[PDB]
């Protein structure tokens, strides 16, 4: 195949994460 | 009718950096040991 590069701006890779114990 | 065998759709997939990654580090103090001949706070009483 090819290779491609992502252009996603910095502030698009913010990612927040909500959970539990276990 | 036309042939899709140039123009045909791509599949994707990242190359992922998993396998050189990091690992996350726990921290965790040595405390100084009260078990070991640590030092005590010097309760003070008068013989009167």
């Amino acid at each position: 195949g090819t290779l491609k590069t992502s252009n996603l701006p910095e502030e698009l890779r913010k990612v927040f994460i909500t959970y539990s114990m276990d | 009718v036309r042939e899709p065998g140039s123009q045909a759709c791509l599949a994707i997939d990242p190359l992922v950096g998993e396998e050189g990654g990091a690992a996350v580090a726990k921290l965790e103090p040595h405390l100084q040991p009260r078990g070991q001949p640590a030092p005590q706070p010097l309760h003070t009483l008068v013989l009167a």
